[PDB]
RNA sequence: UAGCAAAUAUUCAAAUGAGAACUUUGAAGACCGAAGUGGAGAAGGGUUCCAUGAGAACAGCAAUUGUUCAUGGGUUACUCGAUCCUAAGACAUAGGUUAACUCCUUGCAAUACAAGAAGACAUUCGUUUUCGUUGUCAAAAGGGAAUGAGGUUAAUAUUCCUCAAGCUGGACGUGGUAUAGAGCGGUAACGCAAAGAAACCCGGAGACGUCAGCAGGUGUCACUGGAAGAGUUAUCUUUUCUUUUUAACAUACUAUGGCCAUGAAAUUGGAUUAUCCAGAGAUAUCGGCUGUAUGUAUGGCAGAGCAGCUCAGAGCUGUCAGUUGCGCACCUGAUGACCCUUGAAAAUCUGGGGGAGACAUAAUUUCACGCCAGUUCGUACCCAUAACCGCAUCAGGUCUCCAAGGUUAGCAGCCUCUGGUCCAUAGAACAAUGUAGAUAAGGGAAGUCGGCAAAUUGGAUCCGUAACUUCGGGAUAAGGAUUGGCUCUGAGGAUCUCAGAACUGAAGCGGACAAAGGUAAUCCGA
């Protein structure tokens, strides 16, 4: 599992079967992708950089909420 | 503070085995746990490794010693004596053969 | 009509088969070479290790092969005072140095050497010992004949052209210690064929050896046999020619001669 | 114990299967003096040869 | 207090057989097998040993997954030998071949 | 009839059954007391494991019960082990010996020797090239490519399920490094996803003794505030117990040592508990580089696990923040001491020196991300006061790992918590004799071949301590005192030991446990 700080990344990932897992936690949200070697995880604390990522979720991934 | 009047390092054998025979080992002894100075490096830093070897920590040389000594009297000795006889065998043939010019 | 430990040792199946498992390589010299018959070979001492078995150091010597790439290894005796990284010369024009390797011939009457030829290229036989040494007595002029003063202090002729090491063996003295307890000789002797600890023969029963004797322990027929005893007859001091312990006179060791 | 050749194992689960007690069927055949199977064996009292 | 079991059928404790403690979010207490240390890298050279720096020490397994850097570094002898050794080395070499050029000048 | 008497223990009610001191639940009382009567292995056993059922026999009383009988069912692996490697060793082949059988040699490989391996094109041969003396077996504790947590079964699980990883061998795809010869930065240690290659030669790891103390980490134990639950509540107790967890693996940082600068040290300094280091450059710089985590943070991860509370399978709440230890077990780090001891090897992974070849539409390259595979065998269960060996369900014997609290020098003994267990035929009487356990007024070996047996002594602190001697010793010599409780006082340290004084008891206090009786001679053997 490895865990990524920047955003760019997180997205070169996203945009490389395609599927996103996003949690919520009372202090801090995540961001999950499925890749054949790693499940990467993306963690924010504030609300702007959180409705910033719901936007960014593409047609070609399907966002799954726990 | 002087623990011992006799002994030293043989103190560790106790009472056991009789006087004289520990004589001739606190000697011994001491000898091969004597620090040794380096040729070398000329530190005393020479201690012994093994029965025949000796290591110079520091300098990192290790040399072909005696058992209990890093030197052996009769060994120096054959040194000395190699040397002189070598200065004798080269002055004498040296020599001569300017003789062997006639 | 049991068999005693006299003959258990010659026995190859037997118990008392060295214990082999520490040596290191047999040590002998170099293996002849052109070189050394007719020039000089160096190569440098890598280390001196221990050999569990040996008294004498022994001394690891990278030399470089006349014949191709490849750097050899080899395993000489330590000659006392040589050093880890020295370089040690073997051949015919090689110089005379402690450790250096030449025939006798061309060492000079009066010095010490090691590890000496019986046969010329034995890789060495005379003076192995930890601290022994072989004296040159003399040459023949033909340069053919040497005389050696081996440590027994026999002395011996052999061709010139031997090779032998300058100076002494090292680690002498280790017999002079005295050995106090018997654990000491019991790791000794671990490492070589067992001969430890002895039982007197005649502690024994008569069906061990000739010895023990019985009721009383002595040995009750004479304990001088003949050199041509047979195995399990061969006991004593064998083919003795004196026995006891020459006390007061002494004088004759000198007046005899 | 745990390790076993497969030799083993085989040899184990014959002797496994030759322990079965008579079919209680047999006994009823015309030609037969056998009421059971004289030899059954018990790990407990008889041990077999397995090395 | 818990206790705990190996995990391997190798109940004899031996260098190669130890075992860790491990807390589980279980909350149990795991034997883990623990590997073995390894000796740092040292320099090649004749009496010299000494430790190098910038190689990784690792098992020699994991030598074939790492990344060239730990490999390596970037000397004339980069693995093999310290940088003393190779010092003393490049001046002997020189040192050595001067001399014998002036021995054949002095020859010719 | 002898006999069924070692290993402290059982008791009550209910239920089931023809029948219960001996089965199952519950309620009491005790034991093993983490050197276990606990949790798991190796050897050995081989189905003894699981479930259902049960007439006889067997389980030396009994039985509704079973290690017994009958019937069915259980042992899933790329990462555990075997398989590979080498050892002590051993055996072929070759050669030799024998009437013959047999026997002798072989890793430092031969008492042998016209014995091999690789490459490429060919891709069969063949062709061709290169280098070459010649085998195998022996380790389920040695070496040894990579996996973890959670969940599941009546019985298997680092194997199955779920979730998350790594390894080796394949084969290309997409990006990216490098070069018209073959990365870039720093003075230097050295650094950075990547940065051309064959023969050949050398390395590193693997790869190592015993002991002693120091330092750190993990696990455990202890304590502190918060929250949920439980025990106690006539009295007292802001109480007593319980939970409060974090896997492999990913990234970044720190970590007992070693290096690199700069500068050189005498009124020598530095430094450890101990050693030890320095002009062969110590100490010291807002200096720098590097190596090891069973460390920290985040990811994993809370969604799991754990603890509570609801609803009639769904639901809700909390799982938080600190401190210390010569405490203990293990591991690691830096050392020290020791040897007429000096403490495997190979397979395997990897690095260096060298630059013969190969190549323009090219060639080659230890970067990322993606595609494919991982075969065979062992995995049940016992490992013992009932699954082994002792003709047995025998008081014997049989190799290991994990270990809690109190007292304490202590892993001793004694008492406890977790987990386990009350199984050893039972009832009643209470004579002799016995087996084991204790205590005897006055005397004190008079007993007896003999102080046999018993008794005395015993910890710690303070006193005091001979002859003899190989000067080490003798030595707890001999001997003399003290020891509780309670109330105060002083001293040693960081950003738990030691000593004083006073008061108080049937003058008791190492209160159990634990725990030497001395002395003087003679003989042996050091
Ligand atoms: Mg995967
Ligand atoms: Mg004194
Ligand atoms: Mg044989
Ligand atoms: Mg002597
Ligand atoms: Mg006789
Ligand atoms: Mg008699
Ligand atoms: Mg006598
Ligand atoms: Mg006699
Ligand atoms: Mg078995
Ligand atoms: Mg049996
Ligand atoms: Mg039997
Ligand atoms: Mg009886
Ligand atoms: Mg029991
Ligand atoms: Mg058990
Ligand atoms: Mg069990
Ligand atoms: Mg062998
Ligand atoms: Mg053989
Ligand atoms: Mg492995
Ligand atoms: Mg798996
Ligand atoms: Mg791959
Ligand atoms: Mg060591
Ligand atoms: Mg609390
Ligand atoms: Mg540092
Ligand atoms: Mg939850
Ligand atoms: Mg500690
Ligand atoms: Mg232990
Ligand atoms: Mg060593
Ligand atoms: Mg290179
Ligand atoms: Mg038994
Ligand atoms: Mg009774
Ligand atoms: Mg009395
Ligand atoms: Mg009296
Ligand atoms: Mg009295
Ligand atoms: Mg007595
Ligand atoms: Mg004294
Ligand atoms: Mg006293
Ligand atoms: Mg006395
Ligand atoms: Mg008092
Ligand atoms: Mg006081
Ligand atoms: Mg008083
Ligand atoms: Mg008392
Ligand atoms: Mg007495
Ligand atoms: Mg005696
Ligand atoms: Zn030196
Ligand atoms: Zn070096």
């Amino acid at each position: 599992p490895k865990e990524i700080t920047d955003i760019k990344k997180f997205m070169k990932l996203w945009q490389n079967k395609k599927v996103v897992y996003v949690k919520t936690n009372k202090r801090i949200t995540k961001f999950k992708l499925r890749g054949k070697k790693y499940l990467y995880t993306f963690k924010t604390a504030d609300p702007k950089i959180a409705k910033g990522i719901k936007d960014a979720i593409p047609a070609t991934y399907s966002k799954i909420e726990i | 503070a002087k623990r011992t009047q006799k002994v030293g390092i043989t103190r560790k054998y106790g009472t056991r085995y009789g006087a004289s025979l520990r004589k001739v080992v606190k000697k011994f002894e001491i000898t091969q746990h004597a620090k040794y100075g380096c040729p070398f490096c000329g530190k005393v830093a020479v201690k012994r490794a093994a029965v025949g070897i000796w290591k110079c920590k520091p300098c990192k040389k290790i040399i072909a010693g005696g058992a209990w000594e890093l030197t052996t009297p009769p060994a120096v000795t054959a040194k000395t004596t190699m040397n002189r006889l070598k200065k004798l065998q080269e002055e004498q043939a040296a020599a001569a053969a300017l003789e062997k010019k006639n | 009509g049991r068999v005693i430990r006299a003959q258990r040792k010659g026995r190859a199946n037997g118990v008392y088969k060295s214990h082999k498992s520490g040596r290191i390589a047999p040590a002998q010299y170099r293996v002849y070479d052109f070189a050394e018959r007719q020039g000089y070979i160096r190569g440098c001492i890598r280390d001196i290790v221990h050999e569990p078995g040996r008294g004498a150091p022994l001394a690891e010597v990278a030399f470089r092969d006349p014949y191709r790439y490849k750097t050899n290894k080899e395993h000489f005796i330590a000659a006392e005072g040589q050093y880890s990284g020295q370089y040690v010369y073997c051949g015919l024009k090689a110089q005379i140095a402690v450790g250096n390797v030449l025939p006798i011939n061309r060492i000079p009457e009066g010095t010490v050497v090691c590890n000496v030829e019986e046969k010329v290229g034995d890789r060495g036989t005379f003076s192995r010992a930890s601290g022994c040494y072989a004296t040159i007595i003399g040459h023949s002029e033909d340069g053919d004949k040497t005389r050696i003063r081996l440590p027994s202090g026999a002395r011996k002729t052999i061709p010139g052209s031997c090779r032998a090491t300058v100076g002494i063996v090292a680690g002498g003295g280790r017999t002079d210690k005295p050995i106090l307890k018997a654990g000491n000789q019991f790791h000794k002797y671990a490492r070589k064929r067992k001969s430890w600890p002895r039982v007197r023969g005649v502690a024994m029963n008569p069906v061990d050896h000739p010895h023990g004797g019985g009721n009383h322990q002595h040995i009750g027929h004479p304990a001088t046999v003949s050199k041509w005893a047979s195995a399990g007859q061969k006991v004593g001091l064998r083919a003795a020619r004196r026995t006891g312990l020459v006390r007061g006179g002494q004088k004759e060791k000198m007046a005899m001669k | 114990g745990a390790n076993k050749t497969l030799n083993m194992k085989k040899r184990f689960g014959r002797k496994i299967k030759q322990n079965r007690p008579l079919p209680n069927w047999y006994r009823y055949k015309s030609d037969t003096n056998i009421r059971y199977n004289s030899k059954r064996r018990n790990w407990r009292r008889t041990k077999l040869k397995i090395y | 207090a818990q206790r705990i079991t190996y995990r391997r059928r190798c109940s004899y404790n031996t260098r190669s057989n130890k075992v860790r403690k491990v807390k589980t979010p279980g909350g149990r207490l795991v034997a883990q097998y623990v590997k073995k240390v390894v000796n740092y890298t040292k320099c090649s050279e004749a009496g010299c040993n000494v430790a190098l720096n910038g190689i990784a020490q690792v098992r020699p397994a994991e030598y074939a997954t790492i990344a060239r850097s730990a490999k390596t570094v970037s000397r004339v002898y980069g693995g093999e030998l310290c940088h003393t050794c190779v010092r003393s080395r490049i001046i002997r070499a020189f040192l050595t071949e001067e001399v014998k050029i002036v021995k054949r000048k002095m020859i010719s």
